[PDB]
This record gives C-alpha cells, structure tokens and sequence, in this order.
C-alpha cells in the first residue's frame, strides 16, 4: 500500500477504477479484492455496509489507540498515580494477562452496565442504517429530536453529533471527512500494533517506543524473536 | 551477527536474482506467461493492476520473486547445512 | 401459523409424535410397575 | 478474461412454511398429490434428486449448496453429541489414570424393563456400554484432561452447528451464489489447498506444539492429570515451555533465522512407536504436520485467478495430447465445470479409496496413545473406514452412470478420451471378463482343491507352507526394503515407519501393541482373493457405465434412463439392464469383497499379532492357528467361525447380550430381504387385491389406493436390507469377540 497521499496507492488496479470514482472519503482506488464492486453484491459484502463498518472501526479504534497508551504517557509525566500507571492488556480485559483491583466493582458488574448501554445504543444507531428516519419518531424521553440523521448512516450529524455544526459548507465537510478516515486508518494500524507488540514484548507501547529510541539497532522486531 | 553472514548473505542474493529475472525478461512475471515450450508470452491479466514501473512491474510480481526467492534461498541454506558446507 | 400447524398434521409428523407419546405411556407404566407378567 | 469475484441474487426464495404444508411442491409430477401408495415412495426416492426438479444449473448449485451446510451442522451435533456424553456419561477422567485396566465408557441404560444388565463393570467405579470408537485415545492425544474442556467443545460444537445451519439457510433465501461464482474451478481449489487443508495443518501443527506435546509428555512421565499445567499456562509462561523443550527458551528466532535445528527436541523424525503409549511420537507427528501446511500452502499457490501468474486447468488439459488418443483430453475442462455427478462421480471414487487407506495405515502405525493395546477398538477403526470406502467408491460407479445418461452430449466429445473408451467397450469389458475368471479359478479354486485333498488323506499334495508352497516373495522384499531403510535409504530416520515390517514388539501394559506381520502361503492365497472379488466389482460397475447408453442389446437404452426396471420380456428377457440395475449388482459383490477383507484382518491379527507378552514369550489370542487352517474353506468356517462366534452366543445374561440380540436381529433382517430379491411384484400386487377386497367388505378401504412395490423399489428394498443384516451380523460377531477376549 501506498503511504501518504496519492491520486493512486501501489494497489491500485484498472479493474477496481470502474466503481471506485473517488465520491467515497478516502477513494485511494485501493480494492485489490474487489470488495466494493457494485455488481451482483448482497448481503454485508455491498458498497454501504462495507463503508459504514470502516468508519465505526475508525472511530473505535482512534479512542483504543488513544486510550491504550494515554495511561502510560500521563504516568510518566506524573499526572496520574503509578497505580493507575497500568499496560492496556493489564487493565481487567484480559485477567490472565493480568488484572486491576481497584474499580468501584468488579469487571462482571461493570460489564453488564456496558452490555445494556451498548445494546441501546448500537440497536439504535442500527434502527437508523436499516430504517432511515426512525429513530426520531418514536418517544424516547424527548432525544428523538436529536436521532433524525441525515440519510447517510456514518455521517447522522443533527444538534449533537455535530455539536458546533463544522464543514458547513460541502468542500469543508468533504475536506473533514477525509482527515477522520485518514487518521481513522492510521488509528486501526496503531492498534493492530499494539497487539502484536504485546505478544512479541509483553511490554505496554510506550515502553517500546522509549527502548526503540534509546538503541533503534539494538532494539526492534528482529532482535525481539529472541530473547 | 546475522547480518553479513553465510544465511543472510544467500537470502539476499537468491531474492535479489528472481526480482532481478522477472524485471529484466529471464522469468515469468504478471504480463508474461510461459508456454508449454517454456517461452514467454503476452498473458491475459483481470486485474491489470497499474504500475508506473517501465517494465510494467506490478507488486505482484514483487510477491510472487520474493516468494520464489525464499524458497530457492531457502532450500540452498538448509542444503549446503545438510552437506556441511554451511 | 396456519401452515406451520398443517405441517405438523402431515403423517410422518404425527407418527412421531403419537408414537412418541404411546412409548412413552408404556414406558412409564413399567418403570411404576416393573415386571408385568400377570393381571393380579 | 473473466474477473474471479463474489457474486450473489438477493432474496432469491421467501422464507415460508407455506410448501412444507404441501408435500410433493418440488416436482411437477408429484405436486398434484396422492393418488395411490407408489406416490408416497416416489414423495421421498425424488426429494434429493434436484437436476431432475429443473434444468437450471444455477438453481441445482445453490440447493446443493446449502444442503452442504445442512449436512455440516448435523456432523457438528453428532460431534457435540460424542464431546458431551464424554464429558456427563463417560469414565475418561478415571481412565486417563489407568489407561490400561479401565473400559472407555461414555453411553449409560436407564433402568427399565431389565435393561441395566447393559451397564457392564468397565472400571474406574463406572458401569455402561464399553465403546471402541476410540475417542478417549484421540482426547488423550489432543492433551484433555477435564471434563470440563470436553464439555466447552460440546458448547462450541452446537454454536457451530446453528451458523452451519443459518449459513444454509442464508446462502439460499437470503444471498444465493450465481452460477459463475460455482464455476471457479480454479479459485476453489486454490483456497481448499492452501487455505481448508494448508491452514488447518499449520493450525493443528500450533496445538500439537503448544498443547499435545507438552501434556502428554508430563502425562507419559507419570505425572498425575490434575497436577498437568493447564494448557493455556503452558502458552503464557515461556519459562514453563523451556523446561520441557530447551529450544524453547529461544523464541520464535531460529525459525526465521533458518536455524531450525534448533527445533529437534520437539519436531523429530523417530518413526516406529513410542514404547510408553504404543503409539506414534507425538513430536513426529507434530513435524509432519508442519511438512505438510508447508506443501499445501505451496500447491494453493499454483491455478490463475485474477494477476495472471498460476495456471489455466484448462490450457493443461488441452496440452496432454498424444498420438495414441485422438484429441486427448480436450472437453474434460467443460464437462467438470457443468455436471455436479461428473464432479461428485471423481471425488466419491477417492473419497472412498482415501478411506480404505486410512484404514490399513492407522492399524500399522497406531497415531493415538493406547489405541494398539485396545483390541476391540483397532478392529472396530479398521472395518469401519473399510466399509465407508466400499460403499463410497460403489456411488462413484452410480454417479459416473448417471453422467452418462444425464449429462453427456456426443457434440462436445468427438474423438477425445471419453468418445474412444466408448467405441472399444467390448474390447474393455470382454478382457475385464476374462481376468476374472482367470482369477476366480486360480484362486478360489485352489481353496477347493486343498479342501478336497485334505478330506481325501493327502495333505501333502495341497498348497502349504509344509507342502507345495505359495510364497508371496514380492511382498516379502518389499517388507526387508522398509526395515532396512534407517540404514541407507531413510539416514535420518531412527526407526521404520511401522513395525509391521520387521524387527522387534512394542508390548504396552502386558500386551503386544504391534510386532511384524509375517507372509506365507495363506496370506499369498487371501490376496489374490482380494484381486479377484475387486476385479469382479469393477467389472459390474464399469461395464454399467460403459454400457449406460446403449449395447447391443438394447440401442437406446439412453432414452430408457439411468433407473428403469427392464424393457420387457422380449429379446429372450431385458430384466435388469439399466445402469443402476449394475450399482444394485455392484453393491452385493463390494459386500461379498469387504467381508472377506475384514475376516483376513480379524484373523491375521488375531492369530499372529495380538496376544499376551510375559516371560515365556508372546501368547497370541489364537495361537498362531492361522497359518495352517486358513488354506481351506473348512478351516474358515471351523476356526474362524464356528470357534469365534462362542463369545456372542454365549453373551446372554451378561453385559455384552445385547450383542447377541443384534447378531440373531440381523441374521432375520438378512433373510427378510430374500423375499424381496427372489420374488417380483407382479405376484404382490395380486395378493394386495385380494386384501384390498375384505377392505372393501367392510367398508375400510383406504382412499389412497395401495399398490406393491414398483420392479426397482423391490431390488433396493431387497438390497438394503441384505446389506444392513449381513453388516450387522459381522457388526455383532466382532465386537462380542473383541470385547471379551481383548
Ligand atoms: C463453505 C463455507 C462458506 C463459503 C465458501 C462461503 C462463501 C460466501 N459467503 Mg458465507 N457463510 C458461511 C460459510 C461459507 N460462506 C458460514 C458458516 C456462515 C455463518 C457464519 C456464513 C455467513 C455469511 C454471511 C453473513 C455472508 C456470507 C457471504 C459469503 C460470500 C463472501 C464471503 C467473503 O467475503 O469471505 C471473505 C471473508 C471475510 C470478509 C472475513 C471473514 C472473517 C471471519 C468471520 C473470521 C475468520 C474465519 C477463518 C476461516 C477462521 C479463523 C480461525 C482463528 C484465526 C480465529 C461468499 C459467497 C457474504 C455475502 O453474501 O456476500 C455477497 C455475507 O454477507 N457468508
Ligand atoms: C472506548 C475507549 C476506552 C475504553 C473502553 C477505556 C477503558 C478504560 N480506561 Mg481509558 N482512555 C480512553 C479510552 C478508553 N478507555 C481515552 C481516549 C483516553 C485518553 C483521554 C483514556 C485515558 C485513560 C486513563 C488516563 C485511564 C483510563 C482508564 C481506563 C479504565 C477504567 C475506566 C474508568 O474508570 O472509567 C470511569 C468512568 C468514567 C470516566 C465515565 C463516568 C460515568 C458517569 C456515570 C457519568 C456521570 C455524568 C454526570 C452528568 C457528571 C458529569 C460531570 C462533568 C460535567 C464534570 C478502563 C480499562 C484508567 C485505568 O487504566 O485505570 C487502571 C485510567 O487511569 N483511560
Ligand atoms: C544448493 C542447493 C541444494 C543442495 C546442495 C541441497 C541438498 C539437499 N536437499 Mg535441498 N533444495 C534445494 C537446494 C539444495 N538442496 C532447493 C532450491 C529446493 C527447492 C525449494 C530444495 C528442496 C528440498 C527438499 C524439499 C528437500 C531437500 C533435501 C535435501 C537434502 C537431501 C536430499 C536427498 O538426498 O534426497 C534423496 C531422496 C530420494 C532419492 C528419494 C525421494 C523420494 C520422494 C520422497 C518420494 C516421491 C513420491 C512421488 C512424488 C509420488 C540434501 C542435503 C531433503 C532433506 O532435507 O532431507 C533431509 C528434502 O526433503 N531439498
Ligand atoms: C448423535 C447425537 C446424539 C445421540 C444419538 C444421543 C443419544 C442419547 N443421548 Mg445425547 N446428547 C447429544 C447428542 C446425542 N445424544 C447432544 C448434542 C447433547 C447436548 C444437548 C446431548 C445431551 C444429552 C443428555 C443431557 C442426555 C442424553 C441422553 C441420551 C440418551 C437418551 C436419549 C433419549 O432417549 O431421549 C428421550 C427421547 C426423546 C425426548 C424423544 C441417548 C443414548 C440421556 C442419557 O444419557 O441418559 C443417561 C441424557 O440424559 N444426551
Ligand atoms: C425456518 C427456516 C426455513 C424455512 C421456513 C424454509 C422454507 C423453505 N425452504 Mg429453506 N432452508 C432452511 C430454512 C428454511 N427454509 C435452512 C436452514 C436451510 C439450510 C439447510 C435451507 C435450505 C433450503 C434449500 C436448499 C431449499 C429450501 C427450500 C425451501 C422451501 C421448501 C421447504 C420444504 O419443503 O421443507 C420440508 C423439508 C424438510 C422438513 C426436511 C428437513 C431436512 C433437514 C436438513 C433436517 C433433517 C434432519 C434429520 C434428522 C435427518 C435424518 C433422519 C433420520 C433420523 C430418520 C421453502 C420455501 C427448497 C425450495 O424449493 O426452495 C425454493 C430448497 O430447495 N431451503
Ligand atoms: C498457527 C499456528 C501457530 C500459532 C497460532 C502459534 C502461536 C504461538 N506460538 Mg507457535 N509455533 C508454530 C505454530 C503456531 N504458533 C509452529 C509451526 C512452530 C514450529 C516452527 C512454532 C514454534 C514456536 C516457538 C518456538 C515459540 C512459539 C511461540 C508462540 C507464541 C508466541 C508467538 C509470537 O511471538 O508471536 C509474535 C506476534 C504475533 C504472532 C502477532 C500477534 C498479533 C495480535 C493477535 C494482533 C491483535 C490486534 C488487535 C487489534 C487487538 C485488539 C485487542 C482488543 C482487546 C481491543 C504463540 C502462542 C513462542 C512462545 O512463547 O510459545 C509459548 C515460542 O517461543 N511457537
Ligand atoms: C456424497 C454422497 C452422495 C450424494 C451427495 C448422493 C446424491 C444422490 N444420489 Mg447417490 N450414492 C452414493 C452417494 C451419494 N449420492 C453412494 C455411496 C451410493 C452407493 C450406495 C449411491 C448410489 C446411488 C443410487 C443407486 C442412486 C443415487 C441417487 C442419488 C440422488 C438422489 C438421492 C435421493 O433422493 O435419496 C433419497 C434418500 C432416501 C430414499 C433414503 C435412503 C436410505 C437408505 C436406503 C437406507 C439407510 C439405512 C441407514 C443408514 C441405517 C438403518 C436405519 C434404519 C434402521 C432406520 C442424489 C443426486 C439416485 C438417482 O437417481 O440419482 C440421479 C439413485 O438412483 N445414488
Ligand atoms: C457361491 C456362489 C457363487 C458362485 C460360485 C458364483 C460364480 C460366479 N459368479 Mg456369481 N453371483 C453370486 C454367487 C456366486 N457366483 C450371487 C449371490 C450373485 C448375486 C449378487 C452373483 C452375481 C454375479 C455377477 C453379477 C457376476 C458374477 C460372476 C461370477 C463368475 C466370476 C468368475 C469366476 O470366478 O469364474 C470361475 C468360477 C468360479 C470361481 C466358481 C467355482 C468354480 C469351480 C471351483 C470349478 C470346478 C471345476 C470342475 C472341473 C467341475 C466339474 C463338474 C462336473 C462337470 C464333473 C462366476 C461364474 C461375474 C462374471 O460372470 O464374471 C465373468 C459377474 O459378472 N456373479
Ligand atoms: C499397462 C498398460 C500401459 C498403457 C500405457 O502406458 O499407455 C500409454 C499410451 C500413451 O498414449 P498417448 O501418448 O497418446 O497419451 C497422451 C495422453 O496425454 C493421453 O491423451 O496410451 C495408450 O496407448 C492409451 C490406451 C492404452 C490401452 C492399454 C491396454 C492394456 C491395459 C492393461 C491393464 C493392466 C493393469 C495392470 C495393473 C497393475
Ligand atoms: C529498485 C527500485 C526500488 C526498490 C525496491 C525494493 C528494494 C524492493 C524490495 C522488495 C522485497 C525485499 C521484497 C520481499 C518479499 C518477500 C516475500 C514475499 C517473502 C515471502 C516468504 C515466504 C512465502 C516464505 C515461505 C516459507 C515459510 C513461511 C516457512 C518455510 C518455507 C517457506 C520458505 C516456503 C523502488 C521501488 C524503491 C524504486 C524503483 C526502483
Ligand atoms: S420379469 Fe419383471 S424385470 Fe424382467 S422383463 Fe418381466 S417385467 Fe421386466
């Protein structure tokens, strides 16, 4: 894959230029496996689905990749205690990796408060890719107002999700557009590095950026098959 | 130091020549298939991948040499050690 | 539902299950009396 | 050049309980309803029979389709099945103590009507059926040791089988694939090489090295189960690993550095048997694995898709062409990729014969810890995978006939392979026949002629090893090549692959796990009895291909199709002619082959491998008898029969009685079939009249008018009801014999 910007990345290929006309943010026309190819799709593998689904990844994984480093970096610089100075796979969502004992309840009680808030909101936001409009029709305590969307499911905006109104105009918003799946992009790789790092490292990625710069040569993944 | 030893030093030559056949004609490469007369041909490629390269060399090819050089680079490693010459 | 149900009314159905209650009738009457062999 | 890629209908067929109401909607002619009995059979003979429902090829893949993902999720309740009642209704726990003295029980009677007796004493403070399915073995193998990992599988077994299911169901109402996504051949086979077979090795290989090897390696030291590392402890903790395997404490680095001799502690190449288990190294087997990911990988990568490298199946075809053969194989590329039978007619054939093989080379090299100890379990193994591959290569025969009938088209075969086996049938058919009475005298006969000079005082004019002898001396070299091959041949193997072929036993907990095998003068006439009832099946389903179409006989028997009864009394009597008349004659002799087969593995077994190991030597369940009376009929049936049915006659009142009831149950369902094989429905349809008449007397008869049995329901009733009985009865002779004497 081409890095940086282009009008093509490396995989670029005549046959996936039919259907990738560059509408879509961040149209590098990059679809080796033909994937988005309009003709005779169906089920999940279609043009919406598939560019909806990398935009929620983009969005999880810029928190993850923000948030599976950000303790360790504020832990450094002493903003926040050493007992919270803790490696993302440490936390409790792998117990066997180990595990913090220290939240105001244990993992199984928080998890099932996450269970219920994501089932709300995920059925709802899919309520609105399957039936475009509905989610501001009936009551749900006076927030239907701000559920309407907008038609195009990865973008609803609306009075909250688009709190201060930003790209107002087309140009601008298509411009935003492309700076959150470009940093979306760059977010999921980060995080894909992250896990494989911890199996290569066991050490969280802050550690592994401050070993690299204090010896690159000497510290890399080719000097980490062994030990 | 397994830079610039006898293993490292075969790796990169046996990659290096199967990029450097396909590249120059001495191999078969996207655009060029092999008859049964082991002759290169123009090929009937679906993707047609798009390369800026001269030649035409697409990142296809790259896999497909680099691939190949391991597995020649490979066999010769593990060969001149089953003979003791390595 | 309708057609559900005429499903189940078809022969192999009702076999099954007819003959499923008529085993099972048999087999609890000698697991609560085991050993017939007379009418006493 | 066409682009390999997905393509699919929406919502091609509505989900709706509206035809399960109205049996028969699939076909035209049944859709109308019962008229008579014979509507009921057809109802269920048609149901799976799709390209006779339509012409459409696309609509006939994607019902075969999904009904592959039907079949998959009932394989995975039948799995889930197995892992529950292993982990609720077994002894596995108390037999992973005691290998050895414990019974695998994992089936358990309800207490009814008398039954219980059915709940034998097989140890470990645990009473049910003894199984010989050998899955303690393959658990043990896979490093289980806890009810609880049986019990998860179970769990995941169902998830698997309800996205088996919703698969099914999706890809049929919901995302049907069209007919061009079937027709990549060389898509499929890319990633069934490299992805389904490549992948799945590799995977296997990263269990056998993380989890198999490092529990039975604690487990064949004496270590107590429950003291073992949990297998996901020995993942995590390197430090762990290291203790066990040294090469461990480098990492992953000696892989890529090409170091990989650093890895013979656990990836080894001993061969022969491990002399705790009685089975293979599981450190070789964990190598073999890692051989063949890396093969598959490689052959995945060799057919084109869509960056032009790789090759047309079809340019290799058209290019094997030689003087001998007209225009080769050109056609054979259009043929596979439109008739599902042509397709179904290869894979069967080696399905088949793959299982066969599975099962000589399981028996010889025991992969599975205790499993050569387990008599009752090898010979169960054995005959099983045996009898699967008759019965698999017996429907290659049928499905190669129903292409003929079905799907071939003279246009697109003139002068290639396929047209010119056909315009020298004769010359086949006629040869083939010759052979197999070649065979038949010559080695059937010499059984005869021992028989009768026997009865007549002569024993030293029969064929013997103390007489004229019949030395299978090309069996013989071959056996000494493979014991020797350490030496020269194989340097870097410490052992043969089997010790079948010479040398010293491995004697597992008293008794002999595997010792060579032998062959003289009995093993030499049992062979070519093998070739002879091989050859004779191979004669009666090929020469139903080969004369599906047409003879001299009968010039269009095209237009007859592949299942009709006859054409008529004229011409001196057609009875039976069509070609799936041959696959009903195909299956008796595959039966009467395969039974031979495993009474030879029975007996050779029994006789000159299996037995008991103490100071005095090597005692063999029958002491070595097969040698000498296995040269005549009269020795199969005294010895062998007479002698070994006492354990499944005399099992009444004991836990293995239910043998003994299924061995007389299908000595009845065998002699229940005669009556349909020797009699014919003209004579039933009759009686039937007179019946239906008191019917009619009494105002009760049916509005369904019956009807007896059509001319071809008559021979298929008649042959799966031989086929079950004469199986079963075998079924029951093995296992009570086994069971008790093992
Ligand atoms: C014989 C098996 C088989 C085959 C050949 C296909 C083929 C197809 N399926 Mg179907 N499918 C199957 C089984 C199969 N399916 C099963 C068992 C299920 C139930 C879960 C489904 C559910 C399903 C859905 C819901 C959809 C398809 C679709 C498709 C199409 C595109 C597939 C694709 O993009 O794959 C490429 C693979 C991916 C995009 C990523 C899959 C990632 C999986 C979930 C994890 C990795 C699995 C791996 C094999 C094992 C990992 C082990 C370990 C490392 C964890 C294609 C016609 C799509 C379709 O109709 O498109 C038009 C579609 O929407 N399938
Ligand atoms: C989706 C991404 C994500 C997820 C799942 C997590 C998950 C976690 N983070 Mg991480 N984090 C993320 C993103 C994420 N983080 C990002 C993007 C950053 C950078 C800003 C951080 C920075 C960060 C730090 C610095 C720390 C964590 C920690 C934690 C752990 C404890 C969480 C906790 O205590 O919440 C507590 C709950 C909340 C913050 C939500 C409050 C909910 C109440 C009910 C709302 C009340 C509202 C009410 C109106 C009052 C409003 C008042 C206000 C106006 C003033 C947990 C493993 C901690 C850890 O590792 O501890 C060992 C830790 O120290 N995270
Ligand atoms: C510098 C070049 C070089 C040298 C000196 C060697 C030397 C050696 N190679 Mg290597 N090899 C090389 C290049 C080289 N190789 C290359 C470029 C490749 C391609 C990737 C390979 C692939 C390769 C493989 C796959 C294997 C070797 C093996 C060997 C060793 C044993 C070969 C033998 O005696 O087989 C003698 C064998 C026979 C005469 C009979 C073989 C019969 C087969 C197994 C059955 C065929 C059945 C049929 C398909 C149906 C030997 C030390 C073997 C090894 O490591 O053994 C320990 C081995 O398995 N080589
Ligand atoms: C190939 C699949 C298969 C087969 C042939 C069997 C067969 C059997 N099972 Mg098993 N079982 C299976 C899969 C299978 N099971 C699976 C997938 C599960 C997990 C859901 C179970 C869970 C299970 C339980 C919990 C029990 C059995 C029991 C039984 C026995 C009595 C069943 C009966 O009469 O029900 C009654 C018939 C009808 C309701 C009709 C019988 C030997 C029983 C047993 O072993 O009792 C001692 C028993 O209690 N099975
Ligand atoms: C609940 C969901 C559902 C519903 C309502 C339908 C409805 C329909 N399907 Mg669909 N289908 C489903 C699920 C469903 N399907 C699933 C899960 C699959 C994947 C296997 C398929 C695969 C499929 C195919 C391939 C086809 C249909 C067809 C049909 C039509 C006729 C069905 C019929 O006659 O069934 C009555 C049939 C049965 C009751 C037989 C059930 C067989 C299953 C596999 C269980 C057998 C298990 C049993 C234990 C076997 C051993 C028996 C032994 C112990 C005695 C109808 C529109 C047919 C059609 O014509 O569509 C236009 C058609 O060709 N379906
Ligand atoms: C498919 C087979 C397979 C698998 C899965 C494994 C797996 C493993 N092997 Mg094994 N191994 C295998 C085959 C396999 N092996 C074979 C064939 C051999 C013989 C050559 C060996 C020889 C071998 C040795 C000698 C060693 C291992 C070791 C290991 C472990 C560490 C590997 C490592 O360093 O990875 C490095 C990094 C990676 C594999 C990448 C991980 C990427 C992660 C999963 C990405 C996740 C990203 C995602 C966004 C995260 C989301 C998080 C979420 C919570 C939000 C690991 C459990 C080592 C060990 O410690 O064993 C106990 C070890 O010493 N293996
Ligand atoms: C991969 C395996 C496979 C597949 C997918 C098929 C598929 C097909 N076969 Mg083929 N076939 C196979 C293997 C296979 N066959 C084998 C191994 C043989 C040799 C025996 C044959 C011999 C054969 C013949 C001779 C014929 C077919 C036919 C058919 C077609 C219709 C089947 C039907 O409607 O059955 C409906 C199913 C039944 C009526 C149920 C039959 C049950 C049997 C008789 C008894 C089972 C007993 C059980 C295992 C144990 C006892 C249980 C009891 C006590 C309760 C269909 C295309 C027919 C055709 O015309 O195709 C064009 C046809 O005439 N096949
Ligand atoms: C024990 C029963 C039996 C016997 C002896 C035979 C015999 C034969 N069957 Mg038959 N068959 C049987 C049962 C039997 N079948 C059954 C139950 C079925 C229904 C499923 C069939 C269905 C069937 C088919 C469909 C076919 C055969 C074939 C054959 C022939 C095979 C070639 C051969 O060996 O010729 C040599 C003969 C023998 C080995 C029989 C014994 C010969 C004795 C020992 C010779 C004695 C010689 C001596 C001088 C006699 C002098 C007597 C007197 C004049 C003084 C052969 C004539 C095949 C055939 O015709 O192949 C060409 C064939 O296609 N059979
Ligand atoms: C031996 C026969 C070799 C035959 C052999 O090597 O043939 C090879 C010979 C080579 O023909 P071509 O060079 O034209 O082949 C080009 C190929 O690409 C196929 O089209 O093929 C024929 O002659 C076809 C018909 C042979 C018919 C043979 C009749 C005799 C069969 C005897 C069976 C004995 C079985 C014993 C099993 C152990
Ligand atoms: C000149 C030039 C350049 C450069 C380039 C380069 C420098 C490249 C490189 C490239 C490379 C450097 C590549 C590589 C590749 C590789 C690969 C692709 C590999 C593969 C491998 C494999 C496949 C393996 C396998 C295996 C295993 C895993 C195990 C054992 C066995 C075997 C060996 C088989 C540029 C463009 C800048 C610019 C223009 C000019
Ligand atoms: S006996 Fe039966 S099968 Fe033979 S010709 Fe007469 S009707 Fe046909």
């Amino acid at each position: 894959v081409d890095r940086s910007k282009d009008q093509l990345y490396v995989g670029a290929s005549q046959s996936s230029l039919a259907y990738l006309d560059g509408s879509l943010p961040g149209d590098f026309g990059f679809d080796p496996l033909g994937l988005l190819d309009p003709v005779n799709s169906g089920g999940f593998i279609e043009p919406k689905w598939l560019q909806y689904s990398e935009v929620i990844h983009a969005r999880w994984a810029m928190l993850g990749a923000a948030g599976c480093i950000a303790p360790e970096v504020l832990g450094a610089a002493g903003l926040i205690p050493d007992a919270t100075n803790i490696k993302w796979f440490e936390s409790g969502v792998i117990p066997p990796a180990g595990s913090y004992n220290g939240y105001w309840a244990d993992p199984y009680t928080i998890f099932f408060v996450e269970i219920v808030a994501m089932q709300f909101a995920e059925l709802r936001r899919l309520q609105d890719f399957r039936y475009p409009g509905s989610m501001g029709q009936q009551y749900f305590l006076g927030l239907e107002a701000i559920f309407k969307g907008s038609g195009d499911a990865a973008y609803p905006g609306g009075p909250f999700f688009n709190l201060f109104n930003l790209g107002k105009t087309e140009a601008a918003m298509k411009e935003l557009k492309l700076k959150e799946i470009k940093n979306g992009r760059l977010a999921m790789l980060a995080m894909l590095g992250y896990g494989a790092q911890a199996v290569m490292t066991g050490k969280g990625p802050f550690q592994n950026l401050v070993e690299h710069l204090a010896d690159p040569v000497n510290n890399n993944i080719l000097t980490n098959f062994a030990g | 130091g397994f830079i610039g030893s006898s293993t490292n030093l075969i790796m990169v030559a046996s990659t290096t020549a199967t990029l450097a056949a396909a590249r120059f004609g001495l191999a078969p490469t996207v655009k060029k298939n092999t008859t049964a007369g082991l002759k290169l041909v123009d090929s009937k490629n679906s993707a047609g991948v798009i390369s800026n390269d001269p030649a035409g060399f697409t990142i296809v090819d790259v896999l497909a040499m680099g691939a190949a050089g391991h597995g020649l680079g490979v066999g010769i490693v593990l060969g001149l050690k089953g003979i003791g010459a390595l | 539902m309708k057609d559900f149900t005429t499903y189940l009314s078809t022969a192999p159905v009702i076999a099954t299950i007819w003959f499923t209650f008529t085993a099972g009738l048999l087999i609890e009457i000698n697991r609560y009396f085991p050993d017939p062999l007379v009418f006493s | 050049a066409k682009k390999v890629k997905i393509a699919v209908d929406r919502n091609p067929v509505e989900t709706s309980f509206e035809k399960w109401a109205k049996p028969g909607h699939f076909s035209r002619t049944l859709s109308k309803g019962p008229n008579t009995t014979t509507w009921i059979w057809n109802l269920h003979a048609d149901a799976h029979d799709f390209d006779s429902h339509t012409s459409d090829l696309e609509e006939i893949s994607r019902k075969v389709f999904s009904a592959h993902f039907g079949q998959l999720g009932i394989i995975f309740i039948w799995l889930s099945g197995m892992y529950f009642h292993g982990a609720r209704f077994s002894n596995y726990e108390a037999w992973l103590s005691d290998p050895t003295h414990i019974k695998p029980s994992a089936q358990v009677v309800w207490p009814i009507v008398g039954q219980e007796i059915l709940n034998g004493d097989v140890g470990g403070g645990f009473q049910g059926i003894q199984i010989t399915s050998g899955f303690f073995q393959l658990w043990r193998a896979s490093g289980i040791t806890s009810e609880l990992q049986l019990y998860t599988t179970a769990i995941g077994g169902l998830v698997m089988a309800a996205a088996m299911f919703f698969a099914g169901w999706f890809h049929y109402h919901k995302a049907a694939p069209k007919l061009e996504w079937f027709q990549n051949v060389e898509s499929m086979l890319n990633h069934h090489l490299g992805g389904l077979l490549g992948l799945g090795s590799l995977a296997w290989a990263g269990h056998q090295i993380h989890v198999s090897l490092p529990v039975n390696k604690l487990l064949d030291a004496g270590v107590d189960p429950k003291e073992i590392p949990l297998p996901h402890d020995l993942l995590l903790n390197r430090a762990i690993m290291a203790d066990l395997y040294p090469s461990f404490a480098k990492g992953i680095a000696p892989f890529f550095t090409l170091n990989w001799s650093e890895y013979s502690d656990f990836l080894t190449f001993k061969g022969g048997l491990n002399p705790v288990t009685g089975g293979l190294w599981l450190s070789d087997t964990a190598h073999h694995h890692v051989a063949i990911a890396v093969l598959f990988l490689v052959a995945g990568h060799m057919y084109r898709t869509n960056w032009g490298i790789g090759h047309s199946m079809k340019e290799i075809l058209e290019a094997h062409r030689g003087p001998f053969t007209g225009e080769g194989h050109v056609g054979l590329y259009e043929i596979l990729t439109t008739s599902w039978h042509a397709q179904l007619a290869i894979n069967l054939a080696l399905f088949g014969s793959l299982s066969i093989i599975v099962a000589h080379h399981m028996y010889a090299m025991p992969p599975y810890p205790y499993l050569a100890t387990d008599y009752g379990t090898q010979l169960s193994l054995f005959t099983h995978h045996t009898w699967i591959g008759g019965f698999c290569i017996v429907g290659a025969g049928a499905h190669a006939a129903i292409f003929m009938v079905r799907d071939y088209d003279p246009t697109n075969n003139y002068n290639n392979l396929l047209d010119r086996v056909i315009r020298h049938r004769d010359a086949i058919i006629s040869h083939l026949n010759w052979v197999c009475i070649f065979l038949g005298f010559h080695s059937f006969g010499l059984y005869i002629h021992n028989d009768t000079m026997s009865a007549l005082g002569r024993p030293q004019d029969m064929f013997s090893d103390t007489a004229i002898q019949l030395q299978p001396v090309f069996a013989q070299w071959i056996q000494n090549t493979h014991f020797l091959a350490p030496q020269l041949t194989a340097p870097n193997a410490l052992a043969a692959t089997s010790l079948t072929w010479g040398g010293d036993l491995v004697a597992v907990g008293g008794k002999v796990a595997m010792m060579p095998i032998s062959l003289g003068t009995s093993d030499f006439m049992v062979h070519h009895i093998h070739a002879f009832t091989i050859h004779v099946t191979v004669l009666i389903l090929l020469k139903g291909v080969l004369f599906a179409r047409s003879s001299r006989l009968i010039p269009d028997k095209a237009n007859l199709g592949f299942r009709f009864p006859c054409d008529g009394p004229g011409r001196g009597g057609t009875c039976q002619v069509s070609a799936w008349d041959h696959v009903f004659l195909g299956l008796f002799w595959m039966y009467n082959s395969l039974s031979i087969v495993i009474f030879h593995f029975s007996w050779k077994m029994q006789s000159d491998v299996w037995g008991t190991v103490t100071a005095s030597g090597v005692s063999h369940i029958t002491g070595g008898n097969f040698a000498q009376s296995a040269n005549t009929i009269n020795g199969w049936l005294r010895d062998f029969l007479w002698a070994q049915s006492s354990q499944v006659i005399q099992s009444y009142g004991s836990a293995l009685s239910a043998y003994g009831l299924i061995f007389l149950g299908a000595h009845f369902v065998w002699a229940f079939s005669l009556m349909f094989l020797f009699s014919g429905r003209g004579y039933w349809q009759e009686l039937i009249e007179s019946i239906v008449w008191a019917h009619n007397k009494l105002k009760v008869a049916p509005a369904i008018q019956p009807r007896a049995l059509s001319i071809t329901q008559g021979r298929a009733v008649g042959v799966a009801h031989y086929l079950l009985g004469g199986i079963a009865t075998t079924w029951s002779f093995f296992l009570a014999r086994i069971i008790s004497v093992g």
